[PDB]
């Protein structure tokens, strides 16, 4: 350690403590450099002495770390602000600011007024956001050469399961439209996590299947109870019918087990009577949740008890709200004493039970009061289905966000390339001291495509070669130009001139990342009166 | 905390940790095993042929030695054998390939070369994988004896051959239209006290040792129907509520004997309604078992709810509360045998079940208390074969010659797939041949010249079909030596070694918070 | 060592490591010394004088070592340089990385004799396929372009930036005039630096070029007999004597009168004996001068040690200072004696032309001698590159494209044989690889980007690297089909002599 240790609070009073925190901040930033992007390296990090974890998510890393420097501290604070926004873009704000807090003390020292370098940072931030709104050169996912299909296919090509993603392109286009759950502004996009996605292992690997209406994963191979009757009305049952232990009415003090025996013969009868009054009301397909014993299952299958048991609750809450059903309008008992009412039923045009991949699933075709869709996949094995699940969700999230912001930008350091340049071109127009506020800011953008290239083993020098070769001086216009380009694909770390890929992040995740990365260098400046305490 | 370690020093520190582990275990491998001797820090000698017992007792270093145990416990959980084999592969690739590729500085193309190496492995593996008959025990006896003969103990290997080859064929999935590999809960090994190997009967089914221990309880019923609550058992298990005296020692004794008396009153319905097996997943006292002798009914205690479903579907037990008031009974037979044998005062109930979802635990007998465990060790290597022959009737020959055959198949595709990929892709091919070179190093010859004669053997006449002996160091037919390599081990250990070598390559920073 | 005896400088560590480590460090400066160079090597000497150069033969003679393995190989690099021209940069860098690969076989446990015989089988098989990699020949040595096509690689092996103007200019200064049928001057090609008229104004002057200023009038005939003398003429100054400053000035006048009539008769006796030109390695006397103008005899004011010895060789004269009236024992040979203004300097030009006895001398004009004495080093190996002693030089791919052409063959040949010599044949193909890996690191990219392509192109002969962008990113540069050539003979010895040195230095442990 440099600086005096006789004084308290680790105070070194000047250029040494300004040289201290540039070391303390860069070492934090150097961690994210290894883990930057999809090609970023996984770090094994011990928690106490024996507990470890393997991460390349920078916000998860900073949750593990315990700060001992303010340069360690404020980088953890500003990155968690973007983390509660999305969780994405948290990697970029950490690496850039380490160079920024080297550059800020040199120039805020040099005041005519000290915030001019900071306002030069904010003017550089606002110069970005204007041209951020001017970006349609790279990253359109609201359309393509064909549709959102062209966006999704390159997004499903960015998430590798082989060469596939062609049939998988149509799933991502449907997912914002199959869901109708109310977002802000009533947008035609809708959240992609409400989609009922089902697996079906062992068929053509390329194959994927779309189902009009929601698709319920119901069990086959254990139950043989009546479920194949075609209806248009479903009933959703948060219910359980056991034979073993369902009713208690005698204490353990009475010396007569005969009193405990005679009430048992009444609880076994009401489970069979319960499904009769439900089917007498008008239902012909009912959907029962689990919660019964392992001894009570085997009696319902071979003898006959009409239900569809142990259905997934994650689908059943979606379908009952999709079909017009209620699961809570008659729950005052969990036994077979009440009858069934007509307001609990769901509505569809038909309910057909199609057996496919040797699996009889209950397909709710065209749910009523909101018409939806679901997707069941076709892999060749279990793990091959397990790979394409993670291949979907990132393409589900990135396309949903580009539909929100009409102007959308490239991802990674691709958009930062013109921001490294044409802000410095903008900086010279401002003239005086505030020029290097913008220029050192735009200089610090360059390391983000560079360190991701080293993680992709592309090593940063063809990356600064191509991106400067694109940017036209006579045509500083991006529009869709064949005279300058700004795009770059990150999964190879080499610029593939693309605008349909899933590696180009929208406006919204980037403009806030420019805020907190700017703010973090401002955050270290906010001291008055550096002192010690006894 | 605040901690950052610069790159090359950690990845090289991963090499120094893993390779030194890979040193003695490579020489502890196979019938040319050495012994890894741990001196105790409090004094005392421990040497085995298993470094996992050695490493987990001693101070494990941080950088790469922690991950090798983690890949070993997965390797030990599935098949058991091959934990010695996984750790020597990844560290050898970590040593040989990485250090000059560190100088050319690319992590990524090395990781992609692992993906190229794993796929080239499978293609040449299936072509030499030889089908043996799963319908013939002697075709399976030849390979199950090869896994036991890694030791010098071969007297009761044939006793391990008899029991395991038919039990794991009965151990299947819950999907029940499917074979391959058994699951550890559904195939267990426990020792049965006393006994002789001339009485070690081949058990395929599940044994229940929480059953009869006294001859008044259930005697030779082909369908031992396990009986849960609600007509022959009731819910009252409490107290007749005598007064609470805080200043007496005899108060706390009376409240417990009054608790047992209502358990006596529960089993009064067991006399009148006549089960044959009653169950209690909370466990009953031994004094509750004496009144079940008056009922002539066995008890089942200290068990769980999931143990009773998997046996009753297997042994054909009907889930009833009365046998005179039935409850839509289960299957009537799934059992091939009902046999109860006694050792001392301990009856051990066996029931042999046929193609069933049972939680199997087999019968094994030795001659003595220590040699009961020697039979138990032999059935452990037996079940790795029986799952593999259930998994893959095809399997390769080899004594490490297959490891050369994978290594030469990469080298041909190294020269065929020309480009930037080949230099990590050929370097990891060099790492494979060192291991059988070390096995014939203990055999003792010019093992480097034999390593040339390994490679000249491969592409010319036989890859590893005519292979190499790993107890003589001579190029022999591995089909005619009778020593075979398990194909699942050829699958699994190669899949685990490439994943660990990726993760140790990606790391260059460790923290402690 | 356990005892008082056994004085030795090698052993178990030192022979395995430190002998190769010493050969590593000498080859460490020659990583970029052949082919395209960005590398430069400043040296202060045993003379302690600042020079930068890229010829290792200038560097390695400045280098000293006590390692005999490191000491021996630079003699074999001279043996290639005595035989052919450039490629003496290659002999050290090829054998240096060759021996580093031999350490790795000694890491495994291979016997040294297995490593010894391993490269020997590889040395023979490569020399078999090497004349099958002959792609051209110098079909017309009288052509300027075919001569300049060979020379661009060797000048590039000193500097890439001057490869094209000099290769023309050397052919313009006519190494082309030799039929090479046993015809090659080794000292009548001797490069003559003329200071001034900067380096692109370097010129051509056939026959013997003397920088020294021509004093007096021109020779009476161009067919003159050439008298080459060590110091015939003197110049007088003295100081205080045993008794200080002698007793009179009369004998100073008396010694001065006979001194003029002495040098009067010296120019007279040369004029009588038939020689019409005198060469003075000493200074010019004034009294000798004004009789030499009337006698119409050309005079050189001063000459160095190298000026007389070329004249005693080419003309055939005898160099001795004449304190006597000189007679002709010198036998003038050149039939054409000219005066030329080269670099605006009075330059003595001697000239004769024969079939296998011609003279054609390189002259250079540059504004800095310390630049131009390194430019002539690009010329020095380039002229000796013409000495293949054949017209058709069996031209192979230049630049180093033959190395990857060879390395495909050798590791294929190394795979087919059995043995523990089997591995060193495969390591021998790796020894071709190390030089373009070291050159591409001066080009500006990594080696694995480059060396992947040159193996993947095919048996082509053309594909290589220069120092351009085509060298960097695609790693494809036409170092065969763009005026870049090498000969068979320079490639044949440099592989041979690097092999015999490295096999020799590997056996020793003392």
């Amino acid at each position: 350690m440099e600086g005096p240790l006789s004084v308290f609070g680790d105070r070194s009073t000047g250029e040494t403590i300004r040289s201290q925190n540039v070391m303390a901040a860069a070492s934090i930033a150097n961690i994210v450099k290894s883990s930057l992007g999809p090609v970023g390296l996984d770090k094994m990090l011990v928690d106490d002495i024996g507990d470890v974890t393997i991460t390349n998510d920078g916000a998860t890393i900073l949750k593990l770390l315990e700060v001992e420097h303010p340069a360690a501290k404020v980088l953890c604070e500003l990155a968690d602000l973007q983390d509660k926004e999305v969780g994405d873009g948290t990697t970029s704000v950490v690496i850039i600011a380490a160079e920024l807090l080297k550059n800020a003390d040199e120039l805020v020292k040099q005041k005519i007024h000290p915030t001019s370098v900071i306002s030069g940072y904010r003017l550089a931030c606002k110069e970005a956001v204007r041209y951020i709104n001017e970006n349609l050169i790279v990253n359109t996912d609201e359309l393509g050469r064909d549709c959102l299909i062209n966006a999704a296919k390159t997004s499903m090509s960015s998430k590798i399961i082989g060469i596939n993603g062609d049939f998988f392109a149509n799933m991502v286009v449907d997912a914002v439209l199959a869901i109708k759950y109310t977002d802000i502004r009533g947008q035609p996009r809708y959240p992609v996590n409400s989609v009922n996605i089902l697996k079906a292992h062992g068929r053509s690997q390329m194959e994927s299947m779309l189902i009009s209406g929601y698709a319920l994963n119901c069990v086959v191979g254990s139950q043989g109870m009546p479920k194949r009757i075609v209806n248009a009305k479903i009933a959703c049952l948060d219910f359980s019918l056991q034979k073993t232990k369902m009713k208690l009415g005698v204490q353990v003090v009475i010396t007569d087990p005969e009193k405990l025996d005679q009430i048992r013969q009444r609880e076994s009868d009401i489970t069979k009577e319960r499904i009769q009054k439900i089917l007498a009301t008008g239902a012909n397909v009912i959907l029962t949740t689990g919660g019964i014993d392992d001894m009570c299952l085997k009696y319902f299958v071979e003898a006959g008890a009409m239900a569809v048991r142990r259905v997934l609750k994650r689908d059943l809450k979606r379908i009952a709200k999709a079909s017009g059903a209620t699961i809570l309008s008659t729950l005052a008992n969990l036994e077979g004493e009440e009858t069934f009412e007509a307001a609990m039923l769901g509505q569809a045009e038909e309910v057909v039970q199609e057996r496919i991949c040797d699996d009889e699933l209950i397909l709710i075709k065209n749910t009523k009061a909101r018409t939806s869709a679901s997707i069941i996949l076709r892999g060749a094995n279990d793990f091959m289905c397990d790979e394409m699940e993670r291949s979907l969700h990132d393409a589900l999230c990135v396309v949903k966000r580009v539909l929100e912001s009409k102007s959308v930008v490239p991802g990674g350091g691709a958009v930062e390339a013109a921001l490294s340049i044409y802000l410095e071109n903008y900086a010279t127009s401002m003239g005086s001291r505030e020029q290097l506020a913008i220029a050192e800011f735009a200089r610090s953008l360059l390391v983000i495509p560079n360190t991701l290239a080293v993680n992709a083993a592309q090593d940063s020098t063809d990356l600064v070669a191509k991106l400067r070769a694109f940017h036209n001086e006579a045509q500083v216009n991006p529009e869709r130009k064949n005279l300058k380009w700004i795009g770059l694909d990150l999964s190879n770390g080499k610029p593939r001139d693309n605008k349909q890929a899933g590696v180009f992040e929208p406006t919204i995740v980037k403009v806030k990342s420019l805020k907190f990365a700017t703010e973090a260098a401002i955050t270290i400046l906010r001291i008055d009166d550096l002192i010690k305490l006894h | 905390n605040t901690k950052r370690e610069s790159g090359r020093k950690v990845q090289s520190g991963n090499i120094n940790a893993a390779k030194t582990i890979a040193d003695i275990i490579r020489t502890c491998l196979g019938p040319k095993s050495m012994m890894k001797m741990l001196l105790d820090p409090m004094g005392g000698i421990v040497m085995t042929n298993d470094g996992n017992a050695i490493l987990r007792e001693i101070q494990v270093q941080h950088p790469a030695a922690k991950s090798m145990i983690e890949i070993s416990r997965t390797q030990d959980e599935e098949v058991g054998d091959g934990t010695t084999s996984v750790i020597i592969l990844a560290g050898e690739m970590l040593s040989v390939a990485e250090h000059f590729l560190e100088q050319q500085m690319h992590p990524t193309v090395v990781i992609s070369a692992y993906r190229k190496a794993l796929d080239d492995m499978i293609s040449t593996l299936k072509k030499i994988s030889i089908p043996v008959d799963i319908s013939d025990s002697d075709m399976m006896l030849n390979i199950i004896n090869s896994s036991i003969t890694t030791k010098a103990i071969s007297r009761w290997s044939s006793l391990a051959c008899n029991i395991a080859l038919d039990a794991v064929k009965m151990v299947q999935f819950e999907e029940n239209g499917r074979k391959e590999i058994d699951i550890k809960k559904y195939a267990r090994v426990e020792k049965i006290p006393g006994g002789i190997i001339e009485d070690s009967c081949v058990l395929r089914g599940v044994m229940i040792n929480k059953d009869v221990t006294h001859p008044r309880m259930r005697r030779y019923i082909k369908n031992p129907r396990i009986v849960l609550l609600d007509s022959s058992l009731e819910y009252k298990k409490g107290e007749s509520q005598t007064d609470i005296e805080i200043t007496r020692e005899e108060d706390f004794t009376r409240i417990l004997q009054m608790e047992e008396e209502y358990i006596q009153q529960l089993c009064e319905d067991i006399i009148q309604l006549k089960p044959d097996v009653v169950i209690t997943e909370k466990g009953i006292s031994d004094l509750a078992q004496h009144y079940l002798m008056r009922a002539n009914i066995t008890a089942i205690r200290r068990v769980r709810k999931t143990d009773n479903n998997r046996i009753a579907r297997a042994c054909g037990a009907r889930i009833v509360s009365r046998p005179e008031e039935l409850r839509e009974d289960d299957v009537g037979t799934g059992a091939g045998l009902l046999e109860i044998k006694k050792i001392g005062d301990e009856y051990f109930t066996f029931i042999t079940d046929c193609k069933d979802p049972k939680a199997c635990t087999i019968l094994l007998r030795g001659a003595s208390k220590e040699i009961l465990s020697e039979v138990e060790r032999n059935l452990q290597d037996a079940m790795q074969v029986c799952r593999n022959v259930l998994l893959d009737p095809q399997l390769v020959p080899g004594g490490g010659a297959s490891e050369m055959a994978v290594a030469h198949a990469l080298t041909e595709k190294s020269k065929a797939m020309t480009g930037v990929e080949q230099w990590p892709y050929r370097a990891v091919a060099q790492a494979l041949e060192v291991i059988p070179r070390t096995l014939i190093q203990n055999c003792g010859a010019s093992t480097i010249r034999l390593l040339t004669s390994l490679r000249a053997k491969h592409t010319q006449e036989n890859c590893e079909t005519w292979g190499v002996n790993g107890e003589t160091g001579t190029l022999v037919d591995m089909k005619e030596l009778g020593i075979w390599e398990p194909l699942a081990v050829k699958l699994q250990t190669y899949k685990t070694a490439v994943e660990t070598a990726v993760l140790l390559l990606r790391i260059d920073d460790i923290v402690s918070g | 060592m356990l005892k008082e005896g056994a004085k030795h400088f090698s052993g178990l560590e030192e022979a395995v490591y430190r002998n190769i480590q010493a050969c590593k460090e000498l080859a460490q400066t020659t990583r970029t010394a052949y082919g395209p160079n960005g590398m430069n090597k400043m040296v202060i000497n045993h003379l302690e004088k600042l020079f930068v150069t890229n010829d290792a033969a200038t560097i390695l003679r400045e280098l000293e070592v006590q390692h005999p393995a490191a000491k021996m190989i630079v003699m074999a690099s001279h043996m290639q340089e005595q035989e052919v021209g450039d490629g003496t940069n290659f002999v050290l860098v090829f054998a240096g990385a060759l021996l580093e690969l031999a350490e790795e076989l000694l890491r495994i446990g291979l016997s040294v004799s297995e490593v010894i015989e391993g490269y020997e089988i590889a040395c023979r098989k490569a020399h078999e396929i090497l004349p099958n990699l002959v792609c051209c020949s110098a079909k017309n040595l009288r052509d300027i372009d075919e001569v300049s096509s060979l020379l661009r690689t060797s000048i590039m092996s000193k500097q890439y930036g001057n490869e094209v103007f000099l290769a023309k200019l050397i052919a313009q200064a006519c190494v082309s005039i030799f039929p090479d049928s046993g015809h090659f001057n080794v000292d009548n090609i001797r490069v003559c630096k003329i200071l001034g008229s900067g380096i692109s104004s370097s010129s051509v002057l056939h026959g013997m070029v003397f920088k020294k200023e021509t004093e007096g009038d021109v020779t009476s005939v161009k067919d003159a007999k050439i008298a080459v003398y060590s110091c015939p003429f003197d110049g007088m100054i003295t100081e205080t004597k045993g008794t200080v400053l002698i007793k009179t000035a009369e004998e100073l006048m008396n010694f001065s009168k006979g001194e003029e009539n002495l040098m009067d008769a010296q120019v007279k006796a040369i004029a009588d004996t038939g020689a019409n030109v005198v060469v003075t390695g000493g200074k010019v006397a004034d009294m000798a001068l004004h009789y030499a103008n009337k006698y119409n005899i050309m005079l050189v004011r001063l000459n160095s040690k190298w000026d007389l010895r070329r004249l005693c060789k080419t003309v055939g004269a005898t160099a001795l200072p004449r304190l006597t009236p000189p007679v002709l024992e010198e036998m003038g040979h050149c039939d054409s004696v000219y005066l030329s203004e080269v670099g605006d300097t009075q330059v003595v030009v001697f000239k004769h032309e024969k079939e296998d006895g011609a003279i054609s001398t390189i002259v250079l004009r540059g504004s800095t001698d310390n630049l131009m004495d390194d430019i002539e080093r690009a010329v020095d190996d380039g002229v000796n590159t013409f000495k293949v002693l054949t017209r058709d030089k069996r031209l192979v791919p230049g630049g180093g494209a033959t190395e990857i052409e060879l390395a495909k063959q050798i590791t294929s040949y190394g795979e087919t044989c059995p043995g523990l010599e089997q591995y060193a044949i495969k390591k021998f193909a790796e020894a071709f690889e190390a030089i373009p890996r070291a050159l591409a690191e001066n080009s500006g990219v990594k080696a694995n980007e480059v060396i992947s392509k040159l193996y993947a192109v095919h048996q082509e002969g053309n594909k290589n690297v220069g120092l351009d962008i085509e060298a960097e990113v695609p790693a494809v540069k036409d170092m065969l089909e763009a005026g870049i050539l090498d000969t068979y003979l320079g490639k044949y010895w440099a592989i041979k002599l690097a092999t015999n040195a490295a096999v020799t230095v590997l056996r020793v442990d003392q």
